[PDB]
């Protein structure tokens, strides 16, 4: 037999130490000679999540809980659950603990981000930041400004390397292009300069050049950008999902060789929860355009019909199976599609006539195009579309009503934007077309 | 060569939108192209430690 304070003090120096999986083994040895104590079991379960056990973890906490009782071990299992993607559980442990601690703030922050709650985990990690001090406050600022950069890239509102990434993103997803590109040059030479004072987190900051480059236009370079970036076989799963989606993007028809490589890439494991739920929708998307493309209907339907079950959220899918019935000889039942779904829903109608008028101007009917075209309110006065009407108005000499649409846009502008570059523009050309015909 | 969608704020009266070639919009649509996602820490772990043990310490 040996002391049991003994055991608490070689215990702590193992813990010191850093050393964990002996620290366990004694913690073993010391609950199996008394198992009616808290510290042990406390120190058991923090010992199992440092050893990434974390099932075993909470294993323990669920079968020792009748024991525990008292302050009850909320954070430990709430992480537990966290790291094996149970936060809709986490959500709950940590708003049903006894009492507020720093470790339950930041573990809040953490889910409420990981449910993309960015307006709550906004603020609460902004109180982290400010009334919180400790030796992690750069990789605060950096998680407070992925939350931010996370935020406007998806719900779309105007805000070291680290740092300079996350801002790339956000720039990204503010639309600006060519300074995303120098901050992320920046980035790269500051991760040059820490790899220097390995090569996978390179690629990362790799990712966002030739997404920029393929949103720039320059297609040929970040194709090669993303073959160099994937040739370096970097170990995190939801970059390489996104990469070969970007591939995907850059490919569209071409090269079915690159697309079923990469969608053997898109769906790997882990994938599903690295990714944010717009980002998952997005791979969704483009593998139904993927397989309407080269692969064979049969699967092309049952995609977007999955991505349809999800359709609710966001970033309208109905258009893949529109074109696929377009593709079949088949364009009323997809003039049906598109009109019912514009009935649904009233606020994303309006964008989505513009798809209806096109097919019916395919060989015909191009009247009942401008009547769709005219019936987009708000969009009305918009001068490119005021151009086709009044062009497609005048390929059967519907004249009067062209005028008509002239002098309502102007009095929509003129009350608007009066003495608008836009506004003055239509009224001189109004002057003009009555010029013409009189 | 622009779906009429990328040419709101432009007036020009093109021919084309008269025709069977119209290119009112994408269609099929343009594919999705994702900006990868921002960096985010595990801060949660560095607060994975033992409790005081210097009550029950020899």
């Amino acid at each position: 037999g040996v002391s049991v304070p003994a055991l608490w003090s070689e215990v702590n120096r193992y813990g010191q130490n850093g050393d964990f999986t002996r620290a366990l083994k004694t913690v073993n040895k010391i609950l199996q000679i008394n198992k009616d104590d808290v510290t042990a079991l406390h120190c058991k379960v923090v010992c199992l999540i440092q050893n990434g056990s974390f099932k075993e973890a909470l294993n323990v906490i669920n079968t020792h809980t009748k024991v525990l009782a008292n302050n009850s071990l909320s954070f430990e299992k709430a992480y537990c659950e966290y790291r094996l993607n149970r936060i809709e559980n986490a959500l709950k442990t940590i708003e049903s603990a006894n009492q507020q601690t720093d470790k339950l703030k930041e573990l809040y922050g953490q889910v409420l981000y990981r449910l993309e709650r960015y307006d709550e985990c906004l603020a609460v990690y902004r109180d982290l930041v400010r009334n919180s001090q400790d030796d992690y406050d750069e990789e605060r600022k950096t998680n407070l400004s992925a939350v931010v950069a996370a935020q406007s890239n998806w719900e779309k509102v105007v805000p070291t390397h680290e740092l300079c990434y996350n801002t790339a993103c956000a720039l990204i997803g503010q639309g600006q292009l060519n300074q995303a590109m120098k901050i992320l040059q920046k980035a790269e030479d500051l991760c040059r300069r820490s790899l220097s004072e390995p090569q996978a987190e390179l690629a990362i900051i790799h990712g966002q050049m030739a997404y920029i480059l393929q949103l720039q236009g320059r297609t040929e370079e970040a194709l090669q950008l993303y073959n160099q970036i994937i040739k370096l076989k970097p170990t995190d799963v939801g970059l390489l999902a996104v990469i070969a989606n970007n591939i995907i993007t850059i490919n569209k028809d071409q090269n079915v060789f690159d697309s079923k490589k990469k969608v053997k890439l898109t769906n790997a494991e882990g994938v599903e929860f690295k990714l944010s739920k717009k980002q998952l929708q997005a791979i969704e998307f483009n593998k139904a355009l993927l397989a309407m493309y080269t692969n064979q209907a049969e699967q092309c339907r049952k995609i977007s019909a999955s991505l349809q079950s999800q359709s609710p959220e966001h970033l309208l899918p109905v258009l893949i199976q529109a074109a696929q019935l377009c593709r079949e000889k088949q364009h009323t039942k997809a003039i049906e599609l598109l009109q019912e779904f514009s009935d649904q829903h009233p606020e994303n109608a309006a964008e989505i006539k513009l798809t209806m008028a096109q097919l019916k101007i395919s060989q015909g009917n191009i009247s009942k195009a401008c009547l769709i075209l005219r019936s987009i309110e708000e969009l009305k006065h918009k001068p490119g579309m005021v151009s086709a009407l009044v062009t497609m108005y005048s390929h059967e000499e519907d004249i009067d009503s062209a005028i008509e649409v002239f002098t309502q846009a102007i009095q929509w502008y003129q009350n608007h934007q009066p003495k608008s570059p836009a506004h003055l523009s239509l009224i001189r050309e109004a002057a003009n077309f009555k010029l013409k015909y009189g | 060569n622009k779906p009429l969608v990328e040419r709101f704020e432009t007036f020009c009266l093109d021919p084309s939108l008269v025709t069977k070639q119209a290119n009112l919009v994408h269609f099929p649509p343009g594919f999705q192209p994702i900006p990868c996602k921002p960096l985010f820490f595990d801060l949660a772990l560095n607060h994975v430690a033992f409790p005081p043990l210097e009550d029950k310490l020899e």
